[PDB]
């Protein structure tokens, strides 16, 4: 089973080293010049009636 | 006067096209009981496209295969010792003490060729307590003793006068000593193998040693003794030129034991896998 | 005379006890010509990826075994790049070459009928009822006749003697057929052109023909002859066009 | 002056070299690395009667 | 079975064994233990590149009254070995009918991108794998044995070639006089 | 002079403000000839099912948007019967026709570079590290450059000015390219032959080339011009062969 | 602006900016920071002498309704850079009218005494300087942006040549494995 | 046997003369949007003198 | 004896040299430093329709 | 290519210098991809039966030889945007493609007093 698409952190980046299938983790980063306010990683867990992401997407706010 | 020589290049056969087939021609069904090896090009079993094939079987001819130098003996000799028989190296000639060129030559039963012989002679100062000296360059003599001549008993023998035996003097520091040798045999081909004896009573010595008697080689330091000991090692390299070969044989499987005989220990045919159906799975996320 | 080889695509079939080759009605598979065509657009013709020998799983001829039937296409719909073009395209056309392969020794005996039936419309078990689609075709798994009259809703009346179409099972010799008489041959080949009343026709909706294998004379053997005698069927499309491409169907 | 200009080994998809022999003995020459010949039917098909690759090997 | 003549013969029997795979092996004529000691393999192992196609000739070695049909398939690389005859059916195959002419030649063609292939093959210059399955099965009368044997002979087609001489890893010594 | 039409397969492209057509190096896509070929078997050539115009989803050119890159193939791997042959076959060969389509009014301004890069080997963000495959290609979803130096493991160093390959982003004019200057044209076409050092090459392993769209001069508009300006990319294979058929890959 | 794409675009706006100079830069295709990293510059920096003429092509990258005329002038060396358009007017110039055909080519000819010029230029083999001024100005209707951008593409004419191979100063390491 | 080999030297293009111009030929105005690099020799923009050019690439 | 006498590199404003190849392989030759060819229109003008340098690039 | 080697020895700095060592000679062996690689300077592999190798005695002109286009593609590919494994993973880029073997250099002479 596949979690929904991670998304796109603008002024940032999402690293998915192993897919988005069940139990797959993804990491979040922010470009040079922005601070990362939010979560650092997100896992594909079981959510009620589907599988979705552990943590929501963070924000890269300007330094 | 210049002469133009024509050298033809031998490519491998192209792939002729093909199409569907529905006929009584069975190019696949055969019978190996006849000792005959099926000639089924792919264009006989499937549908092929015309492929101009430019590849060449040049580096697999016998001349390209064998004409490469390889070491066939290594021997040491000292400038000074207390044995007087370790002051010179000596050995009977055969290509049979090193496994690589032995096994290489032994895919064929009769091999007839010239050779190019090279010598790599390298001295070292022997480890000791009082090192340090000014010795001049060493020079070496390499004498070939055909079967019958008198063989040396010391490095100060008379035999080293080399009146008729060919011998090479080489002063260390130059390019290696190389010379060329004809087909020096009495048969019509060097017989790598021989299933027979020497005596007619069906006894004696068995196999190769019977046939091939090509004499010895004796190497020495011409200079003289040395204030402090030194030891030189000579390696001999054979490179067969103008090579003709007959009656091929299966390559050797078991490891060699000695240079006299073809004796061996039994080995397995090949190495194992898990089952007979086992192919490893290599497409895996 | 008995040896034969059939080379289609990257596949070959060798045989050494073949009787002959039935060409259905003296007619070989061919492409749709320009004056018998009705669709406007250019057809796909893959020609080597699809016109090759696809082998379906094999069935065990037992001593008391009525028969078997397959439906083509819908048997080759999960076979390579025939079963993929067949998905992405609306209209398809192709003939076939059916090679049935059953070998036994010289101490066995039997006789199969191998018969291709165009439009083998079949009859449900409850006379006032309707077949399923599963009851007409399992894909590459063969459906089986029955030595007695079958019951159950939506399942074809598959007593052998009527062959599920309501006719006599011995008159099936009017269709392109061969026999496999375990004393003479061990393979039957039928070359089947595109027989249908429209130039091209959809491939999921219409079972263009039916291959029935029916043992008339059953197996037999003695003291310890080999008990297991399998039958293998190989089909190979020929002159296969498709037309009308769009997104892939789903079932 | 007793030379011979033969062809070099180039691939397929200023190529002539010159040879002169200096010694009085043919056991002193180079190697004949440019003869490519074959006859596999000697080992591959050593049979009395021919077999024609499209007929049964027997019969 | 490595020091037995049994290493040379593939076992084949009569009955409902259509689910079972007869044999299967990678195509690696210089590296696979199945090949590296043939004449083809021992001749390759003196070279570093090899191109061309191969001929594998199978010999049915059972009764004169046993009858069977076999499927012999070659799968160019790109996907795991087939595990069922419905997948092997999709390859480059042949269906060998056992009869008077005993043996049958599966000619592994040359499908590759590089003009050549290493002899010490990796998974870049991989070559594929061959696999064999029953097509109908073995059928024997009464009074003949049920367990037969096949055998497989490897040779190179008429477009084979090897290049870049190297040393062979199969011979080795630990001192002179050997 | 500015009108143009490109008819490939069952697909057509009309344009009315085209500048010209870059043919990559003066060279048109062609089939593998008999003397430059290395594979023995017969290739598939579907010719109308695969050599047509496949349209990838479109991206929104915003006022502050660094750029985008796609990798071909592996963008068209889920597109019809190109992305299916590409699965079932080991070796594949094809050229392409890339048509990039971005239209604005006469009160907008901007300038894109549209550039095809052969073998655009890219550089990870941690200098002592290795890219992913996801970090090189998302399929039909474009990857995006960044206006600053990126961080994070396994993700390409995608600051625009270096273009992820370590070179100057203004020298990319050595590759086959066009511009989309919203004052003159509204589409760029590049015809790209098969550039690679082996005759045919696998299609899942090697990203034969990279399409980068990089706005040098950014968007701009005034009082109430249309805020939304999208860019659409269409790719169409040409002279597409495949060779070496077997069961389908999986990722 | 050195790690920004903004380094590539020359700002140009509408209004009475005739007193202001748009841009100006020395002609030093191998040494000037403006040039030394182009394709022309990076190819020159492998050589030590260069002769020939250069082509600088300017691309107006504003609205389809903005209109202006520009003066692009090259001044062979001998006197300080012009500081007014009445001096740039005296050089080797072109007047580029912005219209349908967006871009315009100022071809810096080869005026020199020595047949060649060093790539590491000094004030003996100096080459000049180019400068750009408004000729009439930018005029835009209502509802279009006022701040536009130009861009400049450098290439070598068909009589360019370089000679005396040397090493390039742009690549450098401090140990092996780099 | 001696063989004569022909080696051609590739000079760079000379500068053809030019004069005044008043025409609808615009060798300067172009459009880089086409991915095409303008071929404007100096003799197209100014008045040049004929220059035999011996340089070599 | 299998030679070839080509021309030296002299400037413009007793010039012939001699070459003989000694080895059996073209990978042993000298370098071909006297081939000067060009085709910049491959990179300079890679367009489908021609553009004639005195007509508008469009229109 | 034309390959040249510049081999230069120096006496290591120490306390007791001074010796009469003869000229050093060196062996340069080329190990194509697959051959057996040495484990010491006294290995059997240095017999160089088929691998090409050069012996050079210090004091002469450098050892030079010439090498054909030893590749399996049709051109050495400086770049490569791809993987080795078909699952789109493995090693990325150049290392995948080009495998040309190794080189092993040694002093033939033997050990040294200092
Ligand atoms: C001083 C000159 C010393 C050279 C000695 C050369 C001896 C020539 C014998 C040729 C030997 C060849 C081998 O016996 C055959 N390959 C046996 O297979
Ligand atoms: C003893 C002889 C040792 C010589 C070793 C030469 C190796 C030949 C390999 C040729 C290498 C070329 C580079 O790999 C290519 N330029 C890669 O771009």
């Amino acid at each position: 089973k596949s979690c929904p698409n991670p998304g796109e952190i603008r002024n940032g980046q999402i690293d998915v080293p192993g897919g988005i299938l069940f139990g797959a983790t993804i990491s979040f980063s922010c470009n040079t010049g922005y601070k990362l306010f939010g979560s650092t990683s997100s896992f594909c867990l079981i959510s009620g009636s589907s599988v979705q992401w552990s943590d929501p997407l963070p924000e890269c706010r300007e330094i | 006067v210049v002469e133009a020589v024509e050298n033809a290049v031998a490519r491998v056969a192209d792939t002729i096209s093909s199409g569907p087939s529905n006929s009584q021609a069975v190019p696949a069904l055969t019978a190996v009981e006849t000792g005959h090896t099926s000639q089924v090009t792919p264009s006989d079993t499937i549908q092929t496209r015309h492929v101009r094939n430019y590849h060449s079987r040049s580096e697999s001819s016998i001349e390209n295969f064998l004409c490469r130098s390889a070491c066939v003996y290594m021997g040491e000799y000292h400038t000074t010792n207390t044995d007087t028989s370790k002051l010179f190296a000596s050995w009977t000639i055969n290509a049979r003490r090193m496994v690589q060129m032995r096994r290489k030559l032994e895919l064929f039963t009769y091999v007839r060729f010239d050779m190019e012989v090279t010598f790599v002679i390298t001295s070292k100062q022997d480890q000791g307590t009082q090192l340090g000296q000014d010795m001049p360059p060493l020079t070496h003599q390499i004498m070939y003793i055909p079967p019958g001549g008198p063989i040396p008993k010391s490095v100060t023998d008379y035999t080293w006068q080399t009146s008729t035996n060919p011998s090479i003097f080489w002063t260390e520091g130059n390019a290696p000593p190389r010379m060329s040798i004809p087909f020096i045999s009495i048969g019509n081909a060097y017989s790598n193998f021989y299933d027979g004896w020497s005596h007619f009573s069906q006894n004696g010595v068995y196999g190769y040693n019977t046939l091939n008697h090509m004499g010895q080689i004796y190497v020495r330091h011409v200079n003289g003794s040395s204030p402090l000991p030194m030891t030189s090692t000579v390696r001999m390299y054979f490179k067969p030129k103008h090579v003709k070969v007959w009656v091929p044989r299966p390559p050797r499987l078991c490891q060699y034991k000695n240079a006299s005989t073809v004796n061996f220990t039994p080995t397995n045919i090949t190495e194992k896998r898990q089952s007979i159906n086992y192919i490893p799975e290599t497409v895996k996320p | 005379d008995r040896v034969r080889s059939i080379t289609l695509g990257n596949s070959t079939i060798t045989t050494q006890e073949s009787a002959n080759v039935v060409v259905a009605y003296g007619r070989w598979p061919e492409y749709l010509k320009d004056n018998e065509a009705t669709a406007e657009d250019q057809p796909t013709q893959p020609d080597v990826a699809t016109c090759r020998f696809y082998t379906l799983e094999s069935v065990t001829w037992e001593r008391d075994s009525p028969g078997w039937w397959w439906k083509f296409p819908d048997a080759l719909k999960d076979m390579g790049l025939f079963g993929q073009n067949m998905y992405y395209h609306y209209l398809g056309r192709a003939g076939y070459t059916i090679h049935v392969q059953c070998n036994a020794s010289k101490f066995h005996q039997g006789c199969l009928m191998v018969v291709c039936v165009p439009e083998a419309e079949m009859g449900c078990s409850q006379v006032d009822g309707t077949v399923n689609e599963h009851s007409l075709s399992e894909g590459e798994t063969a459906k089986k006749f029955a030595s007695t009259s079958t019951n159950g809703t939506n399942t074809v009346q598959s007593i052998v003697t009527n062959a599920g179409m309501g006719v006599g099972v011995g008159n099936l010799t009017i269709f392109p057929h061969q026999w496999i008489n375990l004393r003479t041959n061990n393979c039957a080949t039928i070359v089947m052109p595109y027989i249908n009343n429209v130039p091209m026709d959809n491939m999921f909706r219409h079972h263009n023909f039916t291959l029935m294998i029916i043992p008339f004379v059953p197996l037999d053997y003695s003291s310890d002859s080999s008990t297991y005698v399998p039958i293998t069927v190989t089909v190979a499309p020929m002159c296969a066009e498709y037309n009308g491409l769009r997104l892939a169907t789903s079932l | 002056m007793g030379a011979q200009v033969s062809t070099q080994k180039t691939g397929a998809h200023i190529i002539h070299y010159t040879n002169i022999n200096y010694y009085k003995d043919a056991a002193s020459n180079s190697a004949n690395r440019q003869d490519f010949s074959q006859d596999p039917g000697k080992f591959t098909e050593p049979v009395k009667d021919i077999m024609v690759k499209s007929l049964p090997a027997l019969n | 079975k490595l020091d037995t003549m049994e290493i040379y013969r593939i076992p084949v029997q009569s009955g409902n064994h259509q689910s079972s795979q007869v044999f299967g092996f990678q195509v690696q004529p210089g590296l696979d233990n199945v090949f590296k000691h043939t004449l083809l393999g021992e001749i390759l192992n003196y070279y570093a590149h090899w191109s061309g196609s191969i001929k594998l000739t199978f010999v049915f070695c059972g009764s004169a009254m046993a009858t069977g049909k076999f499927l012999l398939a070659y799968a160019p690389p790109g996907a795991n070995a087939p595990k069922s005859r419905k997948d092997a059916m999709l390859g480059t195959h042949i269906i060998w009918d056992v009869g008077l002419q005993s043996s049958c030649v599966l000619c592994i063609p040359w499908i590759s991108q590089t003009h050549y292939r290493l002899v010490q093959q990796d998974e870049y210059t991989s070559a594929g794998n061959v696999t064999c399955w029953y097509q109908t099965g073995i059928v024997v009368p009464a009074g003949t044995p049920t367990s037969c044997s096949i055998m497989c002979f490897v040779s190179a087609c008429n477009d084979f070639s090897v290049r870049l001489l190297k040393d062979t890893p199969f011979i080795e010594q630990s001192a002179l006089l050997q």
